[PDB]
């Protein structure tokens, strides 16, 4: 929905998630348009 | 967009007219409609499309002409811009489905000046201006040159056979530079069409394999003749006439009044051909190849002589076995004095005249030409809806071919004539300045169509890349002399980045893109000079 | 578009009348002096119309003041008189 | 440029005038023959009833018979203000009534 | 008007949809036509006529298909049939899978189609050298290894009851047309009745003619010969000939000279001591006197194609002209000319050096179940020709279609990136075959194909599944191997096949012309 | 790029009217309405017969009439019926040239706009153009306010009489008129200087002659007298000077309450005491009127059957069933009051009247109740006769025409000259200040003034003069000497002064034919895109 | 203009909120373009036209990004700070005009 490339946000998604790995979670924009973001932060 | 009402002063038959502006967006909008169909099929992560008879018959296609010819247009505005189309693919083959993309942008773009404020005069005036500033710059950015195997390659892809690039690049170079011929006493062309290709569903798109001589699609018209004939210099008899017996010549009529000239008659209508039959194989024919008829009475004849005959064959075929082989074509041999005589000079020498069985289906093939190489294609693949386009993806490709070969010039496409001549125009057009200006702005940017689509079609973000080509583009106007090491131009679009197109080996022919705007142009300028339509209902 | 079907775009006064579907005699008239002008002149075939059109339009205003015609029609051929008298003496001539 | 409705009638001037004329003309040729002591009876018959009537009474006979002509219809209800102001004169009055429009 | 109207545009991954689901919706009304465990889908024909058989391209051949990507599927059975014979069932249940597991796990996560369509022309580059080197190199003339052949690429159809009869049947009907050979100097001329059992090759060929005169023999020891390519009556003037009658005695004169035109024919026919004649024309009712005379048991309108077929056999050549009957032209070592009778019609056969062409008579139990036995000759006559050409065989029986699956299995690894998800499901692909053959057998797929896949990476690749027992078996102790050329088109088409379909993205209809 | 689209509701049967072509089919259209009724101005006219749907029969010269019954479907000739309307309702007269004016100046302006101008600076060109020529004629029209009493009600006469003389009542115009002006002195208060015409009643009868078509001094009804044997003339006691009337509201009928009831009748003699209550309750109303001193009785509702013997037998002419409308007319005119019930009727609440006759009003028909006076009453009936129906309703129509030219010139004093006179003043104002004006208002100005000619060319044209003869001798000799009441002797008379003539035009008359004209000018043009519907 | 609508009531107006209202809009995209000049005669009763003017020339301008592959969702995102520094424009310039 965001218009991100699935195939290289789903592989740095799940990398980034294997205890401050439990937070992370997608976010939008171009500077996330490398991943993700710490969803503790954002009040999400 | 309410449908307009009927004037209560004019009185037209069978005809009704809208006018100004009611005209002017109408055509804008068919000639969208035609261009926005073949938009999607452009670029190499441009697509093909599914064309339904409505028998359930189909063709599938890139090959934009191709796709316009076959889509039922109905609005004048729109079947101009499939004229042009075609009018591409008679003029230089590739690149049929851009012309009519650009087109339709200069009249949009040309039409939201007018529905702004600005006169048609002005923007046509405006058109004129940019179109010989741009073709200017283009022979100031052709690169004159290996090289012909990039030419094939560019036209591969956004079609089919493009998968299987490489292979059907030095299938079409090499295809095309065996048939070299002069004219009109020094013309070098290279001929449109004499490369006959066939198509046969079997193997695999690899194994087409490329003919050293011509490929005929004809059989050995008796099953008792030699379906092969091989080893060094054979003959070859290209026949015109037929071989049958006669009706009395025209205006002959038979009066029997002596009962014994029955026999005497009808007997001699054996003769005349059986002669002519005789004058044949004494002249040392080891293969024939008639345009017309052969009768049973004349195969028998070559049967028991050894002598593998074709009946029947096209004559568009037989001229460039005879231009090939050494052979003259034979319409009927009379000579000095009246006599019918057959000299054995008139034969063409090759290696060998096999029939070949492909895919349950067998044809002769002229092996060897001796007077001039000779080249033919025999397309392989999955069914007869394979094999149809990655015929017209060959003509399309083997035509770039030919128009470098007749012009000694080249373009660095990938979309980087276009968008060099955005910013070029638009900073021409301070140079006049006025109303005039944003004619030529719109011009300038109404070129855009071409990077900007290529882009849409891989479904990722146009913009970044379309952008960012324009700062590279805008990084050779203000270059120095010297600091050329700023210069360099294109566009990929599977890696999705923006590289060096010449190096990358992207290239489009010259005329590819002159003939290319040339004539969008006078497409447009005749839509916009339109301001009343007046259609008159049939007969 | 046609009739018959054949696309004619133009700017050319008397090929845009006769092409049109011109139905009231009258009006059909217009056409035949277009054509009139293409066979004087090849040229001016737009001009001579709209003067038609404006000559009408005066002739109008001229019966509404309660002019009998016949008045009209000939001193408007006496206006042609004077006019093409003005275009003899006020052009300049062209070595030929 | 039309300007009333559909199945609106307009007769101008020059048609106007023959409705007029054509329609009291016609009425008065109508009862011509009621006039005087050798003159003559009409018989009336409605489609309606199957009923009839034997008349001389010029108001009886115009009274009774439709019309379109509003031109006619005006000397038809003339013939009735006769007949309702005097009683006698019904058919005088129409056939002077129209040849004064016949000599006009 | 803008365009047309009455114009259905399907674009997107919309008209992809439909691409996917009816080429994969093909499949499935051959998928329990695979095989031994197979079936007979009877089809009823537009005219009136009727087909029950297996023999994949039989099937669709008489099926009317309207959505487009459909209508290429079908169409793709038809290439496979014209080039090998057999495997015409298995090209489409591939063709079905490879854009079933490739196209919508991969198309559905936003994968550009012009990267699937390289991605799937490397793995049938890659594809076709495995099944070139799990293949292994046969015998084509030890007569009874061919056999085994033969018996194998029956095993499927009906005929198998027969199997060891329609080898020998189709091997020696291929021995007598070998310089390489052309299956349609083979007429399989189809008799009703008897059984099976009594079908047998003739080196030669048979006729449905009897002899034109009664008094002409019917039996013939070693006949010479002629051909004729001309008709036995007189001719007439292909000038428009007209006679104009004048004195008393012209109209006998006339009236004799096509009665002696046939003497002067008759003349130049017997010159060539002949005791059978035979003609692509009509023969005269007065030709046959002559010809009794000489003592010619005379046949008249025979097929043009049956002529090349008994002049390949009885070896002498067809002549046009009379005039010029030579001595080559004549019937020489054609052992026997008999017209034996099968029950009410009349047949005429020529039996007995150097044929070239031969008539395989069959029997059967009826007119209609012989069609689909001959149905399963001409798929038999056809793995018999391949092999004599291509002379290696593969081994089959779902083993061949598996090696490619863990060869690519192997290679996608290796590869990785954006290219391997399409390239990893041709792999995907390939034991559809194994998974059909599991299923029309009745066993557990999941747990055969586990015991397959594994047991095929250090176990050897002729390791498929037996049929009617539905287990593991090496296929070189077994004896189903299938020609090397199926597997290799089967794989080519049927991926040239779903990369066709790919570059679909929009269906326009209602086009015309 | 292509998809068949609903963007309005039912959007097939819209049709849209552009630009230019749209706005000549809108003047054109005006114009043909204009060409019906050209025909029909001035004292010259000619009258338009139109037919209803049903079939009857319209014979008229009041230009809103003409344009009222006519079918019409261009929307533009459809808002012209309502420029007349409009009119008439403001005054009454003018009707007819409303139109023309309006279609006039529409004209003029298409053929400014085929000269390439903006429409709405044309309409604004209009407006500021208008508005000289109203002040032109506010500086110019004739005065009757400083007038004596002898000759203001002379002006009104001239008024009626230019009024009428255009219909076919020309014939008794001097009886015609002195009715019009006879009938607008009775009944507005002077001070308020406010006419009712729901207080002035038009009734027609048919029969005879238009020259027997008087004013009464009271009310006609269509009434007979109760009882048979009742006189027709009701003569008054001699030493009253006055007939004195039962103005009622209440029936002759035993009283019955309003809300729903009922007896509940057990003794046989409280029945007997029922019935003799029947007839008692009718003689204490014969006698409640006897006692009043009443000798007509005029009541709202029905009388019994045996109140109606006991009303002839003691006396007193009564008149069955008058309408409420009606009962209000009487009262006003007999200077009497309207009595509820019979408890309430006093000597005092009495009619006053000077005769009231059962006219025999037909020969044949029908018998009606004239009261009439000698004295001048607040109501007067005014009864129209003819010899046809058509003749009939067309002169009241001619008279409603006449008597509201008159009702203006008590609202305002002021005249104006017609015969084009006023129109020719205000286009040689307009046509002056146009050099004046300049710039792009100078050919509006120019236009506005040359429209206004039509009216006077079209009044020479129907009379059978010519049209640029008389527009040159005439607004030449309103150069030429200072006066500004020069016109067209559309009759046929040797001069064209119009003081002399006696061809008067009230002010707010002429200049409300302006006003209107320019106004809806403006909203025409204003108008270019036009969205129609379907029928 | 002037409308005629499907009912014979015939209206001549300059009130955008009569015109947009007098037409009939199905199209339910186009209906906004209804609701949106209502809701200026509702508040202010001047602007009616202008609103719906600005409404499209707003959409009019976005469809070249659109036609280039851009998100609808980034657009909007961009359209709606734009606004709502649109308001801060003209807070800032408007005039209380009780001091001057
Ligand atoms: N590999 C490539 N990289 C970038 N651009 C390409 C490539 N191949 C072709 N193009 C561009 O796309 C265009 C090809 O258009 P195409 O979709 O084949 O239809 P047509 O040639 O009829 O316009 C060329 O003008 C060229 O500039
Ligand atoms: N007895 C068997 N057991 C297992 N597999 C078999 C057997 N016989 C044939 N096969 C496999 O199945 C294929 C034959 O099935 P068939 O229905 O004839 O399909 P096709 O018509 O495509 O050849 C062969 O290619 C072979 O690999
Ligand atoms: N006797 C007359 N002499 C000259 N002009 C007259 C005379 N009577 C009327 N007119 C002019 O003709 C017009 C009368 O037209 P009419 O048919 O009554 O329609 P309208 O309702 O417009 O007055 C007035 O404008 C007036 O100026
Ligand atoms: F789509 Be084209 F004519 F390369
Ligand atoms: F439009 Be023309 F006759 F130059
Ligand atoms: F015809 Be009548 F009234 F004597
Ligand atoms: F069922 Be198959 F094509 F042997
Ligand atoms: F014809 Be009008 F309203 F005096
Ligand atoms: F057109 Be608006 F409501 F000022
Ligand atoms: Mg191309
Ligand atoms: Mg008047
Ligand atoms: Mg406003």
């Amino acid at each position: 929905t965001a218009g991100l490339d699935v195939n290289e946000v789903l592989p740095n998604l799940y990398a980034a998630h294997n205890t401050d790995h439990l937070y992370k979670g997608v976010d939008i924009d171009g500077e996330s348009d490398e991943g993700v973001k710490d969803i503790r932060e954002e009040n999400i | 967009q309410l449908f307009n009402n009927s004037r209560s002063d004019t009185l037209f038959l069978g005809g009704e007219k809208i006018s100004g502006d009611d005209i002017r967006n109408q055509n804008v909008l068919a000639t969208m409609a035609v261009a926005n169909v073949v938009k999607s099929s452009l670029g190499p992560v441009g697509l093909d499309k599914m064309l339904v008879d409505d028998i359930g018959d189909f063709t599938v296609t890139n090959d934009g002409a191709t796709i316009l010819s076959l889509l039922d247009v109905q609005h004048p505005a729109g079947k101009i811009l499939v004229e042009l189309a075609q009018q591409q693919d008679r003029e230089i083959g590739d690149g049929t489905t851009s012309v009519v993309i650009i087109a339709s942008e200069l009249l949009k773009r040309a039409n939201e000046l007018v529905k702004n404020k600005i006169h048609p005069t002005t923007i046509i005036t405006g058109f004129r201006v940019a179109l010989r500033e741009a073709i200017r710059f283009i022979n100031e950015v052709l690169s004159t040159s290996e090289t012909l195997i990039n030419i094939a390659k560019t036209s591969m892809s956004s079609k089919i056979i493009g998968a299987d690039s490489d292979f059907f690049s030095n299938m079409v170079v090499d295809a095309l530079l065996a048939v070299k011929t002069q004219n009109s006493k020094g013309e070098i062309k290279y001929p449109v069409k004499a490369v006959n290709v066939l198509k046969a569903h079997g193997k695999s798109a690899t194994e087409s394999l490329l003919v050293p001589g011509y490929a005929l699609n004809c059989t050995v018209a008796s099953q008792a003749m030699p379906k092969r004939i091989a080893g060094g210099n054979v003959k070859i008899a290209c026949l015109d006439l037929n071989l049958q017996k006669a009706r009395m010549a025209m205006g002959v009529q038979i009066n029997i009044d002596d009962p014994e000239q029955l026999e005497q008659i009808r007997k001699r209508e054996a003769g005349i051909v059986l002669e002519r039959v005789k004058k044949i194989i004494d002249a040392g024919a080891q293969v024939v190849l008639t345009t017309k008829g052969i009768d049973d009475l004349c195969l028998k004849e070559f049967v028991e002589a050894k002598i593998m005959g074709v009946r029947r064959c096209k004559k568009e075929d037989l001229r460039r076995i005879a231009r090939a082989t050494g052979a003259t074509l034979v319409s009927s041999m009379s000579n000095l004095e009246g006599e019918e005589t057959f000299e054995s000079s008139y034969l063409g020498l090759c290696d060998e005249v096999v029939q070949a069985k492909f895919s349950d289906d067998e044809c002769i093939l002229i092996k060897g030409t001796s007077k001039h190489s000779s080249s033919s294609i025999i397309l392989r693949g999955a069914n007869d809806y394979s094999l149809d386009e990655m015929e017209r993806s060959l003509h399309d490709s083997l035509s770039v071919v030919k128009r470098t070969l007749e012009s000694g010039n080249v373009v660095p496409g990938g979309g980087c004539v276009e968008a060099a001549l955005n910013i070029y125009l638009d900073n021409f057009a301070t140079t006049v300045g006025s109303r005039e200006q944003l004619a030529i702005a719109e011009f300038a940017a109404a070129l855009l169509i071409i990077p900007k689509t290529l882009a849409v079609n891989a479904a990722k973000d146009s913009s970044e890349l379309v952008a960012k080509l324009r700062s590279y583009h805008a990084a050779s106007q203000m270059a120095k002399p010297e600091d050329r090491s700023y210069r360099n131009y294109g566009l990929d679009l599977i890696r999705g980045k923006i590289v060096d197109e010449i190096h990358a080996g992207v290239l489009e022919p010259t005329i590819s893109k002159v003939k290319s705007l040339k004539s969008a142009l006078e497409a447009c300028v005749a839509i916009l000079r339109i301001d009343t339509m007046i259609t008159v209902d049939p007969e | 578009k046609t009739s018959r079907g054949e696309i004619i775009i133009s700017n050319d006064g008397h090929t845009i009348l006769k092409q049109m579907a011109i139905l009231h005699p009258v009006a059909r008239m217009l056409v035949e002096v277009s054509a009139a002008q293409d066979s004087e002149a090849g040229d001016g075939t737009t001009s001579v119309v709209i003067l038609t059109g404006a000559l009408l339009g005066a002739a109008e205003r001229l019966l509404n003041k309660g002019i009998h015609p016949t008045i009209i029609a000939d001193s408007f051929q006496s206006a042609a008189k004077r006019s093409v008298d003005i275009l003899l003496e006020m052009c300049h001539k062209v070595s030929l | 440029v039309q300007i009333f409705g559909d199945q609106v009638t307009e007769e101008r001037a020059e048609n106007a005038r023959l409705s007029a004329f054509v329609g009291a003309i016609a009425v008065g040729d109508l009862v011509k023959s009621t006039l005087g002591p050798k003159g003559m009876d009409k018989l009336l018959q409605s489609a309606s009833s199957n009923t009839c009537m034997v008349t001389n009474d010029g108001a009886t006979i115009l009274k009774s018979i439709p019309l379109d002509n509003p031109a006619a219809k005006v000397l038809v209800n003339i013939s009735k203000v006769q007949d309702d102001e005097v009683g006698d004169g019904t058919t005088s009055v129409t056939v002077l009534s129209a040849e004064l429009l016949r000599e006009a | 008007v803008f365009m047309n109207a009455s114009q259905e545009r399907t674009t997107g991954r919309q008209a992809q949809i439909s691409n996917i689901t009816a080429a994969k919706a093909v499949a499935d009304v051959i998928r329990t036509c695979l095989g031994p465990k197979a079936m007979l889908k009877m089809l009823l024909d537009p005219m009136g006529g009727l087909v029950l058989t297996n023999d994949g391209h039989a099937i669709l051949r008489e099926i009317d298909v309207a959505h487009p990507a459909a209508k290429s599927m079908l169409e793709l059975s038809r290439t496979q049939d014209e080039e090998v014979g057999d495997g015409t069932t298995t090209v489409i249940i591939l063709a079905g899978e490879i854009l079933a597991q490739c196209a919508p796990y991969l198309i559905e996560k936003n994968i550009h189609p012009v990267i699937i369509i390289q991605a799937l022309k490397k793995a049938l580059t890659d594809a076709l050298e495995v099944i070139k080197q799990v293949s292994k190199p046969v015998d084509v003339e030890n007569d009874a290894a061919m056999k085994k052949l033969i018996q194998a690429s029956i095993g499927t159809k009906y005929v198998i009851h027969w199997s060891e009869k329609m080898c020998e049947l189709a091997l020696d009907a291929v021995k007598t047309v070998r310089e390489i050979d052309i299956k349609r100097y083979v007429r399989v001329e189809k008799i009703p009745g008897g059984d099976v059992l009594d079908s047998r090759v003739l080196k030669g060929v048979l006729l449905n003619k009897d002899v034109v005169h009664p008094k002409m023999s019917r039996h013939i020891e070693n006949p010479r010969v002629v051909l004729l390519d001309c008709p036995l009556e007189y001719k007439k003037g292909e000038s428009q000939t007209n006679i104009e009658i004048e004195k008393e005695e012209d109209w006998n004169r006339i009236l004799q000279i096509e009665e002696e035109q046939v003497q002067l024919m008759c003349e130049q026919i017997l010159a060539v001591r002949p005791t059978l004649v035979i003609t692509e024309k009509g023969v005269s009712d007065l030709a046959q006197h002559y010809l009794l005379k000489g003592g010619c048991s005379v046949l008249r309108r025979v097929k043009k194609s049956d002529n090349n077929r008994i002049a390949r056999v009885t070896g002498a050549t067809i002549v046009n002209r009379v005039e010029d009957l030579k001595e080559s032209d004549v019937g020489t070592n054609c052992g026997l000319f008999k017209v034996e009778m099968i029950g009410d019609e009349y047949f005429s056969f020529l039996d007995n050096g150097s044929g070239k062409a031969c008539t395989i008579m069959l029997r059967g139990g009826s007119k209609d179940i012989l069609n689909e036995i001959d149905r399963n000759l001409q798929d038999a006559m056809a793995v018999a020709r391949n092999v004599m050409l291509s002379p290696s065989l593969s081994p089959g029986g779902g083993a061949t279609e598996m090696a490619v699956s863990v060869k690519l299995a192997e290679k996608a690894k290796q590869l990785e990136g954006i290219q391997q998800w399409p390239y990893q499901a041709v792999a995907d692909a390939m034991e559809c075959i194994p998974r059909t053959l599991i299923q029309n057998a009745g066993g557990d797929p999941i747990r055969l194909l586990s015991q397959l896949r594994a047991k095929h990476a250090q176990g050897n690749f002729t390791t498929g599944i037996d049929g009617d027992k539905g287990k593991i078996v090496d296929m070189v102790s077994y004896g189903i191997w299938e020609p090397e050329v199926i597997k290799q088109q089967s794989v080519k088409t049927a991926i040239e096949s779903a990369c066709l379909l790919l570059r679909v993205d929009d269906i326009v209809s209602g086009v015309r012309k | 790029m292509g998809r068949p689209f609903i963007i309005v509701k039912d959007q097939g049967n819209k049709k849209r009217q552009h630009g230019l072509e749209a706005k000549k089919s809108h003047i054109l259209a005006a114009r043909s309405v204009a060409s019906i009724i050209k025909t029909s101005l001035g004292p010259r006219g000619l009258d338009k017969i139109l037919i209803s749907p049903d079939g009857e029969i319209t014979i008229t010269n009041d230009g809103a009439t003409i344009l009222s019954q006519m079918e019409l479907d261009n929307e533009i000739a459809k808002l012209l019926v309502q420029l007349s309307k409009s009119q008439d309702d403001e005054i009454g007269d003018g009707t007819t040239g409303v139109v023309v004016l309006a279609s006039a100046l529409l004209d003029q302006a298409l053929e400014l706009i085929q000269k390439g101008i903006h429409p709405i600076k044309i309409a604004n060109g209009f407006d500021e153009a208008a508005k000289l020529a109203i002040s032109k004629l506010e500086e110019t029209c004739d005065d009757i306010s400083a007038s004596n009493d002898e000759l203001f009600r002379d002006f009104l006469l001239r008024a009626a009489k230019t009024s009428l003389g255009s219909k076919i009542v020309s014939k008794d115009h001097d009886r015609f008129a002195e009715m019009a002006v006879e009938a607008v002195i009775n009944v507005m208060d002077k001070d308020r200087k406010d006419v009712d015409f729901d207080l002035i009643k038009m009734q027609g009868r048919v029969g005879g002659s238009i020259s027997d078509s008087k004013l009464i001094n009271g009310v006609i009804l269509d009434k007979d007298f109760s009882h048979p044997q009742m006189p027709k003339c009701v003569l008054p006691k001699e030493g009253s000077d006055g007939v004195k009337l039962a103005i009622l509201t209440c029936p002759f009928e035993p009283p019955k309450p309003k809300t729903k009831h009922k007896l509940d009748i057990s003794s046989v003699e409280e029945y007997q005491k029922l019935q003799t209550y029947e007839q008692d309750k009718f003689k204490e109303m014969i006698d409640d009127v006897k006692k009043a001193g009443a000798d007509v009785v005029i009541c709202q509702w029905g009388f019994d059957d045996e109140a109606n013997h006991l009303l002839l037998q003691n006396d007193l002419p009564a008149v069955r069933w008058v309408g409420g409308q009606e009962l209000e007319h009487i009262a006003i005119s007999t200077n009497g009051r309207i009595v509820p019930r019979f408890q309430d009727l006093s000597k005092d609440k009495l009619g006053t009247c000077s005769r009231i006759y059962e006219q025999e009003f037909g020969t044949t028909k029908d018998r009606m109740l004239i009261i009439e006076q000698s004295k001048e009453t607040k109501t007067v009936t005014c009864f129209v006769r003819g010899s046809n129906k058509m003749i009939v309703d067309e002169a009241e129509r001619a008279l409603h025409d006449s008597l509201c030219v008159v009702r203006n010139l008590v609202k305002d004093s002021r005249v104006v000259y017609g015969g084009g006179a006023a129109e020719v003043t205000m286009s040689l104002a307009v046509s002056e200040e146009a050099d004046k004006q300049r710039g792009i208002d100078q050919y509006a100005f120019r236009g506005f003034a040359q429209a206004l000619d039509t009216i006077p060319m079209t009044l020479a044209e129907n009379s059978g003069l010519d049209p640029i003869g008389t527009l040159s001798t005439l607004k030449s000799k309103q150069l030429k000497e200072k006066i500004s009441n020069i016109g067209v002797d559309c009759l046929g008379y040797g001069s064209n002064d119009m003081k002399e003539l006696f061809v008067v035009d009230p002010f707010i008359g002429k200049k409300q034919q302006i006003l209107l004209a320019t106004q809806l000018c403006r909203m025409i043009l204003k108008i270019d895109n036009v969205i129609i519907s379907g029928k | 203009i002037l409308i005629v609508t499907s009912n014979q009531k015939t209206t001549i107006s300059n009130d955008g909120a009569t015109i947009l209202k007098l037409l009939d809009v199905v199209h339910p995209a186009a209906k906004t373009l209804v609701d949106i000049s209502r809701a200026q005669d509702a508040e202010v009763g001047d602007g009616t036209t202008s609103v719906t003017i600005l409404a499209g020339e707003l959409m009019k301008e976005a469809k070249p990004f659109l036609e280039e592959g851009i998100s609808s969702h980034l657009i909007m995102k961009g359209y709606r700070k734009a606004v709502s520094l649109a308001v801060e424009k003209i807070n800032e310039l408007a005039v209380d005009i009780t001091s001057e």
